[PDB]
RNA sequence: CCCGGGUAGUCCUGGCUGUAAAGGAUGCGGGCUAGGUGUCGGGCGAGCUUCGAGCUCGCCCGGUGCCGUAGGGAAGCCGUUAA
RNA sequence: AGUGGUGGCCACUAUUAUUGGGCCUAAAGCGGCCGUAGCCGGGCCCGUAAGUCCCUGGCGAAAUCCCACGGCUCAACCGUGGG
């Protein structure tokens, strides 16, 4: 069973990754490609992002952070915390943010969210440094050092970044009961996506 | 070969830890006696006998089969050697050495400047003579059996 | 003098107690829901997988 | 005893709780001091901690151990700076060091025993020496190392009585630890005041690196903190 | 003559070479007239 | 790195073209391979898998 | 070229575990090492194990149980008598009997403490804690 | 120091002399130890082919870097080519 | 009722390092290679008991040393008894 279609998935880009590979995500690694692209695992990409909707309606709304300084996720995740009432913080994350009281926007989450490890890198020491449970978007090429749900995909790709979040906030509202059913999401995926100008 | 290059290459070779001999072998003890016989009769030392029976005759290792004569031994090339009286005196390899060193000794007399090959020579002549000394340590050698350059020559 | 002997919490991944100032974490076991699993810096950083006690779901 | 309630009403209804450790020890849903130590928690408001150990407070209970005055060389003269490093602790296994840059010798000090507040930490207790073995939280459990730099310096259980067989350091660290007779070894140099101090601490926050079984527990009668 | 490496650091020095050098010369003129 | 070596050369019972004849032959040949009763040669050997060049009827082990 | 089978073991055992791995391949598997990797499970020190019969000189497989602080091989075999051990127990363990010393005795490799019980010295081979 | 010349030398033959920042300022052999990546060379498997192991990708082995986790060390730094 | 000055010896000293030291930058790895004696050496089966270990007789004399007790007022010292 699959939360969205396995063609949408593949349209996503969810499934395509880079030329690299690492130890740590061969069991997430499909394959490999003749060119040297890399191919994640599409069942265990949806296996573990059911997993973290069950996991993040066990917190409140607000006390979530959700960060991206990555480009192409800023909108998407502004969107997913308009949707889940979540906290969000897009472009350069303010180092001493959650570690440092006397700043203006001082906050404390119980669980941390994160677009790109190798980007997100200050976030993970701040965070690390009040010492809270990590969740990542990684890829084929990211680190699974200090990270307790790490999900794999595309990090990089708009319409993956999109289709991921939105599936995020399907899975969380179901399990926080305000949503019943998957057909009561009337925001589609162009809501969460980029607009290119 | 590390003990002199001393670089640490691993070009070696691997056997399954098979403890039987495999069934699809169709010769038995005596038809494997009969090639070895052919063989060695034929002009070969072990390692070239033993690389062809691999190799054409396809029988992985005759030390997977068990001596007749004995229970506690496995059969080799060599023993079999030893039976018919085909074995060598002096153990293949030391004999391989000595003909490289004449060989070489004399190239060298030809050619004297080039001291890479002195130092080739005063390699092969210790490995030579290591061999020897653990051999005596053994007893396989007559005691009085000492290298020499004239009869190695003679050899 | 009633002995005040609590619990020190145990990391699962690899059964080594959780040093006072280790800035380790704590988080619910995942494909169920009851277990509180425990994770230490010498399972993180090198983030070797851990298993739920009660649903066998391995992960990191 | 009373007084330090006391002051743990003076400071909960003073003190205005920022962090999100404030809440569950203001709420009073944390009441443990072992509580903080054992989930992997952080501490940033010192003003946690004497709710829970208001004994840090105690004049006795805070140690000065040294003051450098540390030059900055400028192109318009000497800034002189004082680094002081000053330890605070309570007898029943918890205690910390810290270190305070300032411009004056009090502001030093406060900054240093604000942030060895800051660097509380959990000490196990026992006796394993080859003599004693009185299952007491009245030395080190047993053989211990802590390295900082080039100083190494191995802790090692001594019989009651003995006193602390350290250097001056590590003689007021192990006061304020609640531990009292112990053998120390040194390898390096123990002038720079400093790191020895911090070695200490490396090898008091070892002790619970050890692994141990209940067998053990009952048989050196470990007590995890507070006896 | 086993020259110590420290020597070579000309900080308050004259340059190493010309030292041993200098040596060498007065041992020269030493062991002429012993014999 | 495997804890127990096992062999990445094989033995293959083959069937040389000319005479019709079975033989077991190895896949590294440090030397040529040659029929029995045709005596042309079987597999050549080379740096690394033999080069076959009868057919290959079974792969033992 | 490798010496000494025991000492590469318990060195391999412990590098094994400051990372903490859980299942672990002692290349080097003799008699002698199996009766020692009975003797600290039976104080659980490590988990089960198992001999494979690699063709060339048996491999040990082993699981950890994360409670092998350090386990050396004393490596120049000092024979000792019985009445002398706790200076070289001092020699090899934090505190009293914080751990264990492998003597081989005339009966059998095994642990100390009993060795003291039964009142036999021999040769000490490893200490481990 | 620059410039104009200029001897021994620098070359071949035979011998002596046994020296250098001959420095990775790192004596050598074995066992263990997160990783990322290139080239060199050998082997294997895919893709390309004007069919030359001729061209791109994955792996294994050895040599050669660079970055780098843990870990070390006063620090410089090193870090599976260890310090 | 002793203290001070000097001289020599152990600790301080892991600045002599088997326990227990260093040798890239602080003094310390020779330019490289070969190899004799010496030292250290893969696993399995049979034997031995030289080493190794347990028990047991003689012996290593006294005085000095540790301990309880008795005499000297106590002590030191002495005796008796055990190591």
């Amino acid at each position: 069973e699959y939360l969205v279609p396995l063609d949408q998935y593949l349209a996503a880009g969810v499934h395509i990754g880079t030329q690299q590979k690492t130890k740590d995500m061969k069991k997430f690694i499909y394959r490999v490609r003749q060119d040297g692209l890399y191919v994640l695992d599409v069942r265990k990409t949806d296996e573990r992002l059911k997993v973290a909707g069950k996991f993040l309606a066990k917190f409140e709304p607000q006390s979530i952070l959700a960060v991206s300084v990555r480009l192409y996720g800023q909108k998407p995740v502004k969107k997913f915390g308009e949707v889940t009432g979540a906290r969000a913080i897009p472009g350069r994350f303010l180092p001493g943010t959650m570690t440092n009281p006397a700043v203006k926007n001082f906050f404390e989450p119980d669980v941390l969210i994160v677009t790109d490890p190798r980007a997100d890198h200050q976030a993970m020491r701040e965070a690390v440094e009040i010492g809270i449970p990590i969740v990542a978007l990684v890829d084929t090429e990211n680190l699974l050092s200090y990270v307790d749900l790490a999900i794999p995909t595309n990090n990089k790709g708009r319409k993956a970044l999109a289709l991921i979040y939105w599936i995020l906030a399907r899975e969380i509202l179901y399990n926080r009961g305000e949503i019943q059913s998957r057909e009561d999401f009337k925001i589609p995926v162009e809501e969460f996506e980029m607009k290119i100008v | 070969a590390r003990m002199h290059a001393r670089k640490r290459g691993k070009s070696g070779s691997k056997r399954p830890p098979r403890t039987a001999p495999p069934i699809w072998v169709e010769y038995t003890v005596e038809e494997i006696e009969n090639l070895v016989v052919k063989l060695r009769k034929e002009g070969y030392s072990t390692a070239m006998i033993g690389t062809i029976l691999r190799d054409q005759y396809g029988i992985p290792s005759v030390k997977l089969f068990k001596d007749p004569d004995n229970p506690n031994r496995n059969l080799t090339i060599t023993r079999i050697l030893e039976k018919h009286g085909l074995a060598p005196e002096i153990p293949e390899d030391l004999m391989f050495l000595i003909r490289r060193a004449v060989n070489l000794r004399k190239h060298l007399e030809q050619h004297p400047k080039d001291l890479h090959s002195m130092r080739g020579l005063q390699l092969i002549e210790s490995k030579i003579r290591r061999l020897v000394k653990y051999y005596k340590r053994k007893g396989k050698l007559p005691k009085n059996w000492r290298y020499d350059p004239e009869t190695a020559k003679l050899l | 003098m009633v002995e005040m002997k609590f619990e020190i919490p145990v990391c699962t991944s690899c059964g080594r107690e959780i040093t006072p100032r280790e800035h380790a974490t704590h988080f619910i076991c995942p494909n169920c829901g009851e277990a509180v699993i425990w994770r230490c810096e010498s399972c993180r950083v090198l983030a070797k997988p851990y298993k739920c006690p009660n649903c066998g779901w391995e992960g990191p | 005893s009373q007084e330090w309630k006391e002051y743990a009403k003076r400071v909960l209804d003073e003190w205005e709780p920022k962090t999100k450790l404030g809440m569950m020890v203001k709420e009073g849903q944390i009441t443990d001091i072992h509580e903080i130590f054992r989930r992997g928690y952080q501490i940033k408001e010192p003003e946690i901690i004497d709710v829970l150990l208001p004994e840090v407070n105690a004049r006795e209970n805070q140690e000065v151990l040294d003051i450098a005055l540390t030059v900055r060389m400028t192109d318009s003269g000497r800034r002189v700076r004082f680094r002081v490093l000053a330890a605070v602790g309570n007898r029943d296994g918890y205690v910390g060091l810290g270190i305070g840059h300032g411009k004056e010798v009090g502001i030093a000090i406060r900054k240093a025993i604000n942030y060895a507040k800051l660097n509380i930490i959990e000490i196990k207790r026992g006796c394993g020496s080859w003599e004693c073995r009185c299952r007491r939280p009245h030395s080190v459990p047993f053989a211990v190392e802590g390295k900082e730099g080039s100083v190494r310096v191995r802790l090692i259980p001594g019989p009651r009585g003995l006193g602390l067989v350290i250097g001056d350091v590590g003689k007021k660290i192990l006061r304020l630890a609640g531990v009292q007779d112990v053998w120390s070894q040194t390898f390096g140099e123990t002038r720079t005041t400093v790191n020895f101090a911090k070695a200490v601490f490396n090898a008091l926050y070892n002790t619970n690196r050890v692994a141990i079984s209940p067998e053990m527990i009952e048989r050196y009668g470990i007590v995890v903190g507070r006896a | 003559m086993k020259r110590r490496p420290r020597k070579w650091k000309k900080k308050g020095r004259m340059r190493w070479k010309w030292i041993k050098k200098r040596i060498r010369r007065l041992k020269r003129q030493r062991k002429k007239e012993r014999g | 790195k495997p804890i127990i070596p096992m062999p990445r050369s094989r033995f293959l019972r083959v069937k040389c073209i000319d005479c019709g004849n079975e033989q077991i032959v190895f896949s590294h040949p440090a030397t040529k391979v040659r029929c029995l009763i045709c005596g042309a040669t079987l597999v050549e050997p080379t740096g690394g898998k033999g080069i076959v060049k009868a057919k290959i009827l079974e792969v033992l082990e | 070229t490798l010496l000494d089978p025991l000492a590469n073991a318990l060195s391999h055992i412990t590098n094994s575990e400051r990372v903490g791995k859980r299942e672990v391949y002692i290349k080097p598997a003799s008699k002698l090492i199996g009766e020692v990797l009975r003797v600290m499970q039976k104080y659980g020190y490590i988990g089960e194990f198992e001999f494979i019969d690699d063709g060339r000189a048996g491999v040990y497989r082993v699981q950890l149980l994360g409670r092998i602080n350090k386990a050396g091989a004393i490596k120049p075999r000092f024979p000792v008598k019985v009445s002398e051990f706790e200076k070289w127990e001092k020699r090899f363990l934090p505190a009293f009997e914080f751990g264990i010393l492998i003597v081989s005795t005339s009966q059998g490799v095994m642990s100390h403490k009993e060795a003291i019980e039964k009142g036999i010295g021999g040769r000490l081979i490893a200490y481990v804690y």
